């Protein structure tokens, strides 16, 4: 459901992400900007201030591992492939979170990638990257359907 | 209704903003109408092709919004009472329309304030833009 | 759904007035949720809710679209065909928010439980709430 | 948004339910349960079967808190204050749970007010209940 011209958006940024330290501030940001999600990360440990949430090694550690080898192909073209069967079981029949955080999650990694990229996420690259937020967040989804 | 914090915050933003407002108003829309092709449909009669002088010049009217918001935080229900009006009963905008602008606003911010946009900020900007939303939406 | 929900669900729309339960939920959609007036301007008076109600349009689309879900004579047990169609309709052609497909969805169910009281047990409602979530997912597939 | 004709309708719709408020605060509770299951992790230490006594009486607080709203529409910021604090701060409450239990306690309403749930009194208390709401999550 991506065109030629939306997966080229999505591959030539995500090629240039340091995929190690975009997954930390993205979680982060999360935890900081909407609260009510530190709900599941309180094995996590101090998450009491801004400064806290972003320098938490568990959050920086979390986010690089899921954010990780998530990388040439990514989401979908990964030659065939990429589904979210088991992630949507963890995150619906175990975790009960919202689904709507999952779109929550995929904004904070659009102003991650903005803030990063500047003048280089243009809005057609973002209108790309929102199909992947929209496409990833309806998988994980697909248990509360 | 926002921390001393955020309003610090906001405010922040705002300056190092500065008198880019009105072409970052432009760019949030045009971000709006590509990511969330439905948006579209609201303005029919604009060309929403890149460089239009209908977006610029809307984009314009926006800034000026928020750059009024900004400057009477403390009472945007009445600083804003006229436009809740008008978008609510004359344009019957959808609520979860002003979530879709409200983060094209931030991404914007984020892409032109690499210093400023910190977690704190991006979290004060988020509730101050949820806090614009609420009172345009508050006549419904 | 389980067979336990498909019970419940298929029990209670039984006992649907279908004529009068479309034009009803889709006039209270109107009231509660004006935005979607926007969609129905060929429909006329609009202005209160008595006109909404009593409005000839909206009672015959309601009408219309509902009378093909059936109360009795299998709708209300299908799975996932007729709603490509009117996902490409609703998304592509009118760009309705998918948000506003829940939203009448929960209008429907408020609807089901004022004509069915005591009837529209927790349990019924629960099973309502995973059609009108499942209606909604499939309407809203060509935005996925 | 609270218009004198919506102040009018939730009055009205307040004294049919009368002292019923209590139960059909479990009552609404009990449906958002089952309809909307991850709203239960939030009350991990509940018994939530149904006739549960803790949900009875967990019923009677959140109907206690909508009465204060109604009797307070004009103010719900200061009535609401502690509340918003207590579902912001201490209990991490996902606001997208206020919608479902709003849901839920318009459901509970029109199925035990065949008279008083008309289509402008249904628009009077969704627009009521997202304003308690909107107070619940300001913070
Ligand atoms: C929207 C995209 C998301 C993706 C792609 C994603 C992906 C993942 C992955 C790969 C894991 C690790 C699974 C494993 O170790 O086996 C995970 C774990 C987890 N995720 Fe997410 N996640 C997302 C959103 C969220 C959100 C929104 C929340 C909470 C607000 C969340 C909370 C968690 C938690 C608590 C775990 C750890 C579970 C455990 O170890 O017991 N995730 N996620
Ligand atoms: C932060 C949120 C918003 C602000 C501050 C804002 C501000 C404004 C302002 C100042 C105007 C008046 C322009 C004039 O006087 O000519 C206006 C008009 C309008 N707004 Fe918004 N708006 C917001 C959100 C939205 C959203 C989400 C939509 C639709 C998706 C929308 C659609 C419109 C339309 C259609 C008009 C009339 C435009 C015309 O025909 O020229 N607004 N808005
Ligand atoms: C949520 C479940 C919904 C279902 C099952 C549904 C079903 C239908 C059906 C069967 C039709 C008739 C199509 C035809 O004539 O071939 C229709 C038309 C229409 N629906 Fe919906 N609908 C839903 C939601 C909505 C919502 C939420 C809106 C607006 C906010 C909407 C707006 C319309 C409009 C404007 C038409 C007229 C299309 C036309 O004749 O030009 N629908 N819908
Ligand atoms: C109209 C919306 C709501 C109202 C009026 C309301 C009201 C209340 C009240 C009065 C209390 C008890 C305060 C006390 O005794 O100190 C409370 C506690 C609580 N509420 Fe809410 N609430 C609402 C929405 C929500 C939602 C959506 C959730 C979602 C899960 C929720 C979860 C809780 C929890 C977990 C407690 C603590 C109960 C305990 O440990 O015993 N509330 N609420
Ligand atoms: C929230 C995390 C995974 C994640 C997903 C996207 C961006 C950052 C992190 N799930 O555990
Ligand atoms: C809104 C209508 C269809 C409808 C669906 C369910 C209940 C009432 C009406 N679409 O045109
Ligand atoms: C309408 C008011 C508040 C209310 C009480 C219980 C359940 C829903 C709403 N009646 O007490």
């Amino acid at each position: 459901h991506l065109t030629p011209e939306e997966k080229s958006a999505v591959t030539a940024l995500w090629g240039k992400v340091n995929v190690d330290e975009v997954g930390g501030e993205a979680l982060g940001r999360l935890l900081v900007v909407y609260p009510w999600t530190q709900r599941f990360f309180e094995s996590f440990g101090d998450l009491s201030t801004p400064d806290a949430v972003m320098g938490n090694p568990k959050v920086k550690a979390h986010g690089k591992k899921v954010l990780g080898a998530f990388s040439d192909g990514l989401a979908h073209l990964d030659n065939l492939k990429g589904t979210f069967a088991t992630l949507s079981e963890l995150h619906c029949d175990k975790l009960h979170v919202d689904p709507e955080n999952f779109r929550l999650l995929g904004n904070v990694l659009v102003c991650v990638l903005a803030h990063h990229f500047g003048k280089e996420f243009t809005p057609p690259v973002q209108a790309a990257y929102q199909k992947v937020v929209a496409g990833v967040a309806n998988a994980l989804a697909h248990k509360y359907h | 209704v926002l921390s001393p914090a955020d309003k610090t915050n906001v405010k922040a933003a705002w300056g190092k903003v500065g008198a880019h407002a009105g072409e970052y108003g432009a760019e949030a829309l045009e971000r709006m109408f590509l990511s969330f092709p439905t948006t579209k449909t609201y303005f029919p009669h604009f060309d929403l092709s890149h460089g239009s002088a209908q977006v610029k010049g809307h984009g314009k009217k926006v800034a000026d919004a928020l750059t009024n918001a900004v400057a009477h935080v403390d009472d945007m229900p009445n600083a804003l009472s006229a436009l809740s009006d008008l978008h609510a009963h004359k344009l019957r905008v959808d609520p979860v329309n002003f979530k879709l602008l409200s983060h094209c606003l931030l991404v914007t911010l984020a892409a032109h304030l690499p210093a400023e946009f910190t977690p704190a900020v991006h979290a004060s900007l988020d509730k101050f833009l949820a806090s614009v939303s609420t009172v345009l939406t508050s006549k419904y």
